[PDB]
RNA sequence: AGGGGAUCGAAGAUGAUCAGAUACCGUCGUAGUCUUAACCAUAAACUAUGCCGACUAGGGAUCGGGUGGUGUUUUUUUAAUGACCCACUCGGCACCUUACGAGAAAUCAAAGUCUUUGGGUUCUGGGGGGAGUAUGGUCGCAAGGCUGAAACUUAAAGGAAUUG
RNA sequence: GCGGUAAUUCCAGCUCCAAUAGCGUAUAUUAAAGUUGUUGCAGUUAAAAAGCUCGUAGUUGAACUUUGGGCCCGGUUGGCCGGUCGGAUUUCCAACGGGGCCUUUCCUUCUGGCUAACCUUGAGUCCUUGUGGCUCUUGGCGAACCAGGACUUUUACUUUGAAAAAAUUAGAGUGUUCAAAGCAGGCGUAUUGCUCGAAUAUAUUAGCAUGGAAUAAUAGAAUAGGACG
RNA sequence: GGAUAGUGGCCUACCAUGGUUUCAACGGGUAACGGGGAAUAAGGGUUCGAUUCCGGAGAGGGAGCCUGAGAAACGGCUACCA
């Protein structure tokens, strides 16, 4: 429960038992699949689509009235990123942590957090890695990310 | 509990919890076996003529036993109402 | 669940913690660092054969009030030093020093027996004859 | 209690559970449909929302995210389902 | 391993006894021999259309299998025309009724023929002392590249 | 982290029998677990049980009568050699004459008893009686 | 190694107390106490209670979040807000009452679900002294940190509760 | 723990106890010891949770993918008969196991060699009104395994078996007078010989060989470099 | 290639840079020959095996070799050391 601290706290989606439907939504995956590339023609994420499309629109969720998950369509339309999203954040993170530290020297509360940061984002890598989503050697190295997220 | 051929062996075979079906042993001095009366037309009450129950000495510990007996004796017959299945 | 591990490959961990652990054992210790053979004025024997340098008179700890007769004897495998106790009434007189003693263990595993400080050891035979006969009368000492 | 239907609960004991502690897990969140009868036709807004949704053609907010329920905008109207 | 130059050493590299007549005018240059292993081994096709030398070679070569059979999981290939394994294995210990993770590395011979890479599972047969540490002879690749070129470029 | 999903669904059991229930609630259900569940339903120790289907990995709803002293799971699956049987229902039943060591053969999640009939052996989940 | 150095104040010096009084109390007050850049790595660093996961029992408070109500209060013209009241629900810091259950007890919602003994995993202990000593290695400017024996000795040492 | 003057512990006498051709002592180990703990310990206060968090090796790791239904085949015990001169087999009967089919269902795959088994039937029938019954060849079953080609995702577990020294061990047979042993011995025409033996079990890890397909891993098609023909 | 009865870094030339390791290499200790086995009896274990059988090694210590099918032999030779 909770990876690097000793929250329990339990909460989420609680996803709904009906698979299809839902019923009172018309339109069609024709017409939404459209509106997803059109987002992330714009740049977004695919869980910032999602909300977006959640809020405003119908989309109760898009894995139902598409056939897929929003990243699969992404990639089929060749919109996918060079690295995962949640990666990205990740050490899109530890970039402005580092920042932050290396203006803050007497922070080791910060330096405590790069630490964790960087730890999630190097076992995450290498889950990746071994599913042959990032090339085999890929790594996060300090020097080279604050160049990679932007 | 029956031994070589056929003859009953060990003394005495136990009540039991009409709630648990547990065995109501010896020293259980806190267990109960209530008596409740059949009554007949005319609000008769019938002496020496009883609808049994008995619960033990855990249940009643427990709290249990009000609860219980509300059940037993009315998918028996003896409540209308009073206890639910649901909650 | 506490403790050790339980998976079913865990058996080196399980054997490792187990070796580690006997090392608490005052007697695997002892048998495995070879102390026996090691310290120990006997060689790690059940017996040892020495020769009588003076005899003692030790006096018995609290609450008990004696004299304890003991001698001190260099045990020729060896030349390590150690005192024995005499038992029985007597016996003393019996060994006379530059005497060939057999000595024995005192049943207590090293350590000491009573209130007999510091011995480790008894007597058992002289000369070549043996304490229990002698103080009987079943034998007698040897000419020198 | 000691003897119970975990089968069929009660819809008012279910009714106040947590959404993840019900017989079977759902979620009690809902969509409407929104109006504000400048225009002639409706948007569909999620109760929570996170993103402050405008409407059809109009620059206008229909209602502003908050911790949990969107609140939505000054004078509007709505429809569950 | 050989790869290019072929005749590459101070001798010159053949197949004993395998006599080409210059005489005798011929469209292949190379009369080259081979068999088959037995014990159901195909001799693969680079074997035969080779012209690697190799005489530790299972096919081409005067080596025979015989006695056991091991499919390890090859872990260096650094050493020209040998592997190492590592062979796999797992063991059991009564008194905790639990078992051991070990392994054994084996060193095998690999024609030509082969072309291994880390991480390859590959089937090893016994043969005749080879050299110091060798007794194995590779035999056959049940691997391929281990989803290799299923990691190129982005889109 | 759950690494027992049967553990639970045991031990939960055992609970609500200690504490004089009925019923329990067992989540998350697994096909070995109803199968468990099967063989102690074979023999008595419970009544009957309902799979209730979340979209996920299940709730199981068990009735329980009053039978059941203990109903506990083996936590490695030691593999049981035919002859070493014996040896493990003397460790953890209390007589010859009833009670079940269950296991998991090559020929199905059986009882002991099963299991010398039809001759096979295989690991070892828990236990009723 | 610099800066700072009000305060309180190891050391030292003193007044008294005392049989003595190297102290306790009183006075003076060096280091220190504060800060920068580096060291050091230990505290009864404590809840003397490893972490993740499941289950098992009652109750009123409270912190954060959220949901519900023709609740109270704020007046303006009713709302909108805001603070408050009631119900519920996740997640916190805790207390209360019981005890099915556990314990050698004191006690304990875990210290329970253990001879009806197996959810996963880490770590430490094996009578008392000798002794956290000797030795070797390693870290440190030092003080010292980590790792860490034996010979020998000894019948007890120790815990909780009871009566005096 | 006894012994400092009436010693139930010493030195003796008497008497009594225990094991007895044997009994004490010393040292070692084993049982007692769940005080080494896999089974199976303990760690708030008795010895014992690293000050704290990250983390590699190591251990461990949620659920889900052929399940349910139908039909045959032949076994090994047990009941009720026993037909028969202690044990016997058909049918009445349950019970527990093995195999093979059909259900949308690779059983590696072709190319013949083989066929034992019926959808066959070609005649009819010993005989209980007949599907009770098997010999019997010319249309129509593959797998049971020969051997040649072409190819095969990896394991763990379990089963049965092979290969396997004797002596030891467990254990059968046999009256070494008993017995520890030994592997002998036993019957007569004991005057020209007849004869039973010299078993069985265990033999575990690894390697070999066969069956199983639950549990637990491996691999598979997503930039299709996919699958069959 | 040489050597051998014969495979083999066994040895020699040339060439290369490999081989083993926390799944504990390498090193140290062993009052260590291995095994069949022995002791101890709930089970799981624990301790032992110089020693009647199998295998190995040795003949005061080292090395060398003659004979021979077979020995690096010791109730064979040769040298050195004791
Ligand atoms: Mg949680
Ligand atoms: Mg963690
Ligand atoms: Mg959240
Ligand atoms: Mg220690
Ligand atoms: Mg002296
Ligand atoms: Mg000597
Ligand atoms: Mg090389
Ligand atoms: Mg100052
Ligand atoms: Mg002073
Ligand atoms: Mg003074
Ligand atoms: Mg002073
Ligand atoms: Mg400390
Ligand atoms: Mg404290
Ligand atoms: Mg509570
Ligand atoms: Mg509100
Ligand atoms: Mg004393
Ligand atoms: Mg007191
Ligand atoms: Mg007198
Ligand atoms: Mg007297
Ligand atoms: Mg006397
Ligand atoms: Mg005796
Ligand atoms: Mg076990
Ligand atoms: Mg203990
Ligand atoms: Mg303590
Ligand atoms: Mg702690
Ligand atoms: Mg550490
Ligand atoms: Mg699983
Ligand atoms: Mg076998
Ligand atoms: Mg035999
Ligand atoms: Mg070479
Ligand atoms: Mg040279
Ligand atoms: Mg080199
Ligand atoms: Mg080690
Ligand atoms: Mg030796
Ligand atoms: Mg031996
Ligand atoms: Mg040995
Ligand atoms: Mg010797
Ligand atoms: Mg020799
Ligand atoms: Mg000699
Ligand atoms: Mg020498
Ligand atoms: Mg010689
Ligand atoms: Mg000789
Ligand atoms: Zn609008």
């Amino acid at each position: 429960g909770r990876m690097h601290s000793a929250g329990k706290g339990i909460s989420s989606s609680a996803i709904p038992y009906s698979r299809n439907a839902p019923a009172w939504f018309k339109l069609s995956s024709e017409s939404v699949i459209e509106q997803i590339v059109k987002y992330a023609r714009k740049g977004l994420t695919p869980s910032q689509i999602g909300v977006l499309l959640r809020d405003a629109h119908g989309v109760t969720q898009a894995r139902v009235i598409t056939g897929n998950k929003i990243m699969r369509i992404l990639k089929s339309n060749g919109l996918a990123p060079e690295i995962p999203e949640d990666l990205y954040y990740l050490i899109k993170k530890a970039v402005s942590v580092r920042k932050h530290l290396e203006r803050n020297r007497k922070d080791k509360d910060a330096k405590f957090r790069l630490i964790l940061i960087e730890s999630r984002i190097h076992r995450l890598a290498r889950y990746y890695r071994t599913v042959a989503v990032l090339p085999p050697n890929w790594k996060y190295e300090s020097a080279t990310a604050s160049a990679l997220v932007n | 509990m029956e031994n070589d051929k056929g003859q009953l062996v060990e003394l005495y075979v136990p009540r039991k919890c009409s709630a648990t079906n547990r065995i109501i042993k010896a020293d259980d001095h806190a267990s109960v076996q209530i008596n409740v009366a059949k009554v007949d037309e005319e609000g008769r009450a019938i002496p020496g003529e009883y609808v049994t129950y008995a619960l033990s000495g855990y249940v009643r510990s427990r709290g249990e036993s009000d609860d219980s007996l509300n059940r037993l004796a009315q998918n028996d017959g003896l409540l209308k109402n009073v206890w639910s299945y649901s909650r | 669940g506490k403790g050790k591990p339980r998976g079913l490959n865990s058996a080196r961990k399980l054997r490792v913690h187990r070796r580690n652990n006997r090392w608490a054992e005052n007697n695997y210790k002892k048998r495995l660092l070879g102390t026996a053979f090691k310290s120990s004025p006997f060689g790690g024997s059940s017996h040892a054969k020495g020769i009588v340098l003076e005899k003692l008179g030790i006096e018995s700890k609290q609450p008990n009030s004696a004299i304890r007769k003991c001698v001190r004897v260099q045990l020729i495998k060896n030349g390590k030093k150690v005192t024995a106790f005499v038992p029985n009434d007597g016996c003393l007189n019996f060994v006379d020093e530059n005497d060939e003693v057999l000595l024995a263990g005192f049943g207590r595993k090293g350590k000491a027996k009573g209130d007999i400080p510091g011995v480790r050891f008894k007597v058992v035979k002289v000369s070549g004859v043996s304490l229990l006969a002698l103080w009987k009368e079943k034998k007698e000492k040897p000419r020198s | 209690v000691l003897v119970q239907d975990l089968l069929h609960p009660t819809a008012a004991s279910e009714a106040r559970k947590h959404k993840l502690k019900t017989l079977v897990q759902g979620p009690r969140s809902y969509f409407l449909d929104v109006k504000c009868p400048g225009c002639l036709n409706i948007t569909t807004v999620f109760s929570h929302a996170q993103t402050a949704v405008t409407c059809e053609s109009c620059s206008t907010i229909l209602c502003t995210p908050t911790g949990g329920k969107a609140k939505l905008s000054e004078g509007t109207s709505f429809r569950r389902k | 391993s050989t790869e290019l130059t072929v005749q590459s050493e101070r001798a010159f590299q053949k197949q004993p006894h395998i006599f080409n007549n210059p005489k005798v005018k011929t469209s292949k240059r190379t009369k080259r021999w081979y068999k088959n292993a037995g014990l159901g081994f195909k001799t693969p096709k680079t074997a035969i259309e080779g012209s690697y030398i190799d005489k530790k070679c299972p096919f081409t070569g005067l080596v025979s299998i015989r006695g056991k059979i091991l499919t390890g999981t090859v872990v260096s290939t650094k050493m020209h025309r040998t592997i190492v394994i590592r062979r796999a294995y797992l063991h059991y210990i009564p008194k905790y009724n639990r078992y051991e993770k070990r392994h054994k590395n084996v060193p095998v011979h690999v024609s030509p023929a082969f072309r291994v890479q880390v991480g390859d599972i590959v089937t090893v047969g016994q043969c005749r002392p080879i050299s110091k540490t060798v007794r194995f002879n590779v035999v056959k690749v049940s691997a391929a590249a281990a989803k290799a070129n299923k990691q190129f470029a982005k889109f | 982290t759950r690494s027992s999903v049967l553990a639970d669904a045991l031990n939960a059991i055992n609970n609500a029998e200690k504490t004089g229930k009925r019923q329990v609630l067992i989540r998350p259900s697994s096909k070995v677990i109803i199968k468990f569940l099967q063989v102690m339903q074979k023999h008595g120790y419970i009544g009957e049980f309902e799979y209730i289907d979340d979209h996920r990995s299940g709730k199981i709803v068990v009735q329980l009568n009053g039978r059941l002293n203990k109903c506990g799971v083996i936590s490695p699956r030691f593999n049981v050699k035919i002859g070493d049987i014996e040896k493990w229902t003397a460790n953890l039943l209390p007589a010859r004459q009833f009670g079940y060591v269950i296991l998991t053969t090559s020929a199905g999640i059986m009882d002991h008893e099963e299991a010398r009939r039809k001759h096979v052996s295989g690991k070892i989940l828990g236990f009723v009686y």
